[PDB]
This record gives C-alpha cells, structure tokens and sequence, in this order.
C-alpha cells in the first residue's frame, strides 16, 4: 500500500485519517473546530500541538495533527 | 394586481424563486480548458480571477506582511 509521496491538500492521506475519527463527517469538524481553535490562537488557546510550517494554514495543521493523533473527541 | 400572496404562489413564488437559487460573493465564473500538467487534486485558476477571488484573503496576508 505504497503512494510514494502525497503533495499539497492530498497531505496527509484520507484513509489513513479515516482510521482516526469514527467517520469523514466527524473528521470534518474533528479538523474544523481543532483549526477554528488554532485560528483563534493567533488572536480556547490551545496549540498549534505539531511543529507547523512557516507560511502553513490551520486547516493543515489540524488535519496533520489528527493523522499524528496528539487529539481526542467525544461524539454527542 | 401582484397580491400579498401572489409573494408566495407562482414560478416566480418566495417560497420556490427566491429561497432555491440564489447569488453567491466569494465566487467566479470562466471558461474551463485542460490542465494536463496538474495532478487530479489541483486546477489552474486564471490569476486576474483568483487576485479578485481571494482578494481579503491576500489582503490579510499583504497587511501580515510588511
């Protein structure tokens, strides 16, 4: 199960993420809510948690973050 | 006469016309050609579209940086 390297959105890989949260519409908000958390950061102040890139996004870093899996959810 | 509810009846209802199809900011139109060099992921945006389309977005980033 080799794809030699991803680049770009397609970073990290979805079924390697899908792993982490119950399902892709958890993992939306799972990443959403964690990036709505390290936007407001910038400005709940927790993070970034991954040693971010120098220009990168928060969408990016949360959606890195997951695939690490330094966070946790709780399904209402 | 248009009546109070001839708003609300019709093709041209608020309930049908002007509540399912709208006009949307933060969106362009264009004509699309092939991108054989971009990866399934990635499409090419015309840069005179995309400076307008991301205008605030480079804005904010223009006022991060110096």
């Amino acid at each position: 199960s080799a794809y030699d390297t991803p680049l770009g959105i397609t970073n990290p890989p979805i079924d390697e993420l899908l792993s982490r949260a119950s399902s892709k519409y958890a993992l939306v908000i799972y990443a959403a809510k964690r990036a709505r958390q390290i936007n407001d950061y910038y400005n709940e102040y927790v993070g970034p948690l991954v040693e971010p890139g120098l220009q990168e996004k928060p969408l990016s870093i949360a959606l890195r973050e997951i695939h690490g899996d330094l966070l946790e959810h709780t399904e209402g | 006469l248009k009546s109070l509810s001839d708003l609300l009846k019709g093709k041209q209802g608020r309930f049908r016309q002007n509540l399912l199809g709208k006009r949307v900011d933060y969106s362009g139109r264009s004509v699309i050609v092939v991108g054989p060099q971009l990866k399934l992921h990635q499409c090419g945006l015309p840069k005179l579209m995309a400076l307008e389309l991301f205008k605030p977005f480079v804005m904010k980033r223009l006022v991060d940086l110096n």
